């Protein structure tokens, strides 16, 4: 996990186009018609982790190996969802514990453009200031979504710095990043916020919420995976 | 009809791109809009039919 066959090249609002297939765990969550409503991350061949607020159902589909959503010829994997596991602790009012697991009907066929992201340990400590990356097909301007997958490097923020803006809205299962010239935006939800752990890209956050106008000077708020990974491991083990 | 039917559509703070319906009093019909996935207001429906049954004529 965490090692793309195709290495990404790094120099979402104010982000940049990603090298095709360089973020193999990135999936697009779409309805039966092919409408993209959220992103997600493959954690293995049978499971996808996304946000609870995305409201995924078994009627939706997981699209893996995609780069250009405007390309009808591009080879991809449309994977059916067998069961949706929304964290029962998801707070629809505070948005805390914003995570959901998707168990695929048929496993995804891993390849050069389709593989898994690594999951952190509950005790992992990713320091504030660490340069991480987020990806997705969300709006690049606060408008329709970009056809090609976007990426952006951004720093993790300390809870103290984040609270300087969001105050008490920041809960324990949330981690902030950004306010650095880039911003996750409508359509990026459920997607990954990854940081390197011993050289491997590890899921530190899940795009969740933030500025209502996707302001690049405002902290983006992500579901803190270290605070939710135990729930993830428990769910996989039991299913 | 409820006054919430007269409120403009509310995307919210979450970053999803979910299609929902809202009643547009200026046009007299329910229209689609992009909902962020959380903290929806009441003029937010999963189907045009639900929307028309709740806000039609407001």
């Amino acid at each position: 996990c965490g090692v793309p066959a195709i290495q990404p090249v790094l120099s979402i609002v104010n982000g940049e186009e990603a090298v095709p297939g360089s973020w193999p765990w990135q999936v697009s969550l779409q309805d039966k018609t092919g409408f993209h409503f959220c992103g997600g991350s493959l954690i293995n061949e049978n499971w996808v982790v996304t946000a609870a607020h995305c409201g995924v159902t078994t009627s939706d589909v997981v699209v893996a190996g995609e780069f250009d959503q405007g390309s009808s010829s591009e080879k991809i994997q449309k994977l059916k969802i067998a069961k949706v596991f929304k964290n029962s602790k998801y707070n629809s009012l505070t948005i805390n514990n914003d995570i959901t697991l998707l168990k695929l009907s048929t496993a995804a066929s891993f390849s050069q453009t389709v593989s898994a992201v690594c999951l952190p340990s509950a005790s992992d400590d990713f320091a504030a200031g660490t340069t991480c990356v987020t990806t997705g097909w969300g709006l690049t301007r606060y408008a329709n979504t970009p056809d090609r997958l976007q990426q952006a490097s951004l720093p993790l923020l300390s809870n103290t710095n984040c609270k300087k803006y969001w105050g008490t809205k920041i809960k324990d299962a949330m981690i902030c990043a950004g306010a650095s010239g880039v911003s996750s935006c409508m359509g990026d939800s459920g997607g990954p916020l990854v940081c390197k752990k011993n050289g491997a890209w590890t899921l530190v956050g899940i795009v969740s919420w933030g500025s209502s106008t996707c302001s690049t000077s405002t902290p983006g708020v992500y579901a803190r995976v270290t605070a939710l990974v135990n729930w993830v491991q428990q769910t996989l083990a039991a299913n | 009809r409820p006054d919430f039917c007269l409120e403009p559509p509310y995307t919210g703070p979450c970053f999803a791109r979910i299609i929902r319906y809202f009643y547009n009093a200026k046009a007299g019909l329910c229209q689609t809009f992009v909902y962020g996935g959380c903290r929806a207001k009441r003029n937010n429906f999963k189907s045009a039919e639900d929307c028309l049954r709740t806000c039609g004529g407001a």
